[PDB]
């Protein structure tokens, strides 16, 4: 993932 | 749902008598308890040093990288004065200055991290030139992205908060408040400007994006903004306070889940995460903030809210860090225990001690950087370390 996703 | 993410929380709330074993009657770590922190501490640093080895050696970054580890290693220097300490914070600030890609200016995930933390780390050390030239190198890193974003991770408030670091840590405005003024200004601009475009300003006069999403929390969204907004650091005028911050904080208060925790994003209906990137620890620092600026009791009823939705959900499955786990959840109770003075929050963060003291054995997930600073290990160790003097306890590379 992204850092911070969702 | 929050339920389906969270351990169940196998401690009794406060009372006088449980406390006893933790602080005394002035709210003073017992030596017995102390000493168990410092323990754990000592055996965990011994796992963080061998897992660091296996560490990408090109990322640098505050958030997974070297001048995180730099992060911890300048406070345990400071908690616990051991020369060795301050040794080590110099070896991780060098392989992080080996490590500037000049795509991001913040403390978390930018050159500005390295930068910062090595400025501090040379002046400690009586090495003013090197101190000098990481000053100057940051303060030329504005210049290098115009149009970043405002939120931490990537945007204005992540780079405001690596000047802030160096002020703090020299005593003196190295720093010329005339360039964090500057950046407060574009700020607000920004803000007032995606409101107006859209149609917000009736009823939030600012505004805020990230991704092409309102994010609402610490991390990457207004939570986060209006924080530092708010922040006597950053001299936002009593005008633009009320006129425009505060009406847009009280946009976030009305976003607000029935549970009492925060969406991740705006219409976002799904009250699934306790972390401090999303959710009630990130947002409860805006409400603390917001009373102690307004002094309006809403505000300091929504940070009991906050700390009652982390006292039952905050023991996360996802682990022991502090973007999202156990750790960065215990910092929301030293934050209204700062602002209160209730020893009830300053008991249930010493709860949150507890269950960090038996790392590793709860079946929690390995995390991608299980090292690092917010998602791993060393975020953790940093917690106990600074629940040693609960009252300069501050939620690193974030809180004020
Ligand atoms: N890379 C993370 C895992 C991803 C993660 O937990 N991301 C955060 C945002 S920074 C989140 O809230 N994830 C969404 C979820 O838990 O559903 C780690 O190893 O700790
Ligand atoms: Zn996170």
């Amino acid at each position: 993932g992204f850092l911070t996703e969702y | 749902h929050m339920a389906q993410r969270a351990f169940p929380n196998p401690y009794a709330d406060y009372n006088k008598s449980l406390a006893e074993g933790y602080f005394d009657a002035a709210g003073r770590l017992t030596p017995e308890f102390s000493q168990r922190l410092t323990n754990k501490i000592r055996e965990l640093l011994q796992q963080m040093e061998r897992g660091l080895k296996s560490a990408d050696p090109r990322d640098g970054t505050g958030y997974t990288g070297w001048a995180g580890i730099a992060v911890l290693y300048l406070h345990l220097y400071d908690v616990f004065g051991d020369p060795a300490y301050l040794q080590l914070a110099h070896g991780y600030v060098k392989q992080s200055l080996n490590c500037l890609t000049k795509r991001s200016i913040t403390f978390l995930c930018g050159d500005a991290g390295p930068l910062a933390v090595a400025a501090v780390l040379y002046h400690k050390m009586n090495n003013e030139k090197q101190a000098e030239d990481c000053i100057t190198r940051l303060i030329h890193l504005n210049k290098i992205d115009p149009h970043a974003p405002n939120e931490m991770l990537y945007g204005r408030i992540g780079y405001i908060y690596a000047l802030l670091f160096v002020n703090k840590n020299f005593g003196v405005e190295k720093i010329p408040q005339s360039h964090i003024q500057q950046i407060c200004e574009t700020i607000l601009t920004s803000g007032e400007n995606l409101a107006r475009k859209r149609n917000f300003t009736a009823k939030s006069p600012l505004m805020y994006e990230w991704y092409q999403e309102y994010y609402v929390g610490a991390a990457h969204g207004l939570a986060g903004i209006y924080y530092y907004l708010m922040q006597p650091s950053l001299q936002v005028s009593q005008g633009k306070l009320h006129s425009l911050v505060k009406p847009s904080v009280d946009y976030v208060c009305q976003l607000k889940f029935p549970s009492g925790n925060y969406p991740p994003c705006i219409g976002d209906n799904r009250d699934l995460l306790v972390h401090w990137c999303h959710g009630a620890p990130g947002v409860i620092y805006m409400l603390i903030q917001a009373y102690k600026v307004f002094r309006e009791e809403k505000y300091l009823c929504d940070a009991y809210q906050c700390a009652d939705v982390i006292w039952q959900y905050g023991l996360l499955k996802k682990g022991y860090g502090l973007c999202h786990g156990s750790a960065g959840n215990a910092y929301a109770f030293l934050t209204l225990y700062n602002l209160t003075q209730d020893m009830k929050y300053l008991y249930r963060a010493c709860k949150f001690a507890e269950w960090c003291l038996e790392y590793g054995e709860h079946g929690c997930r390995t995390p991608d950087t299980p090292f690092s600073l917010f998602e791993g290990m060393a975020g953790t160790i940093y917690f106990l370390a600074d629940l040693l003097v609960p009252t300069k306890a501050r939620f690193p590379a974030f809180e004020l």
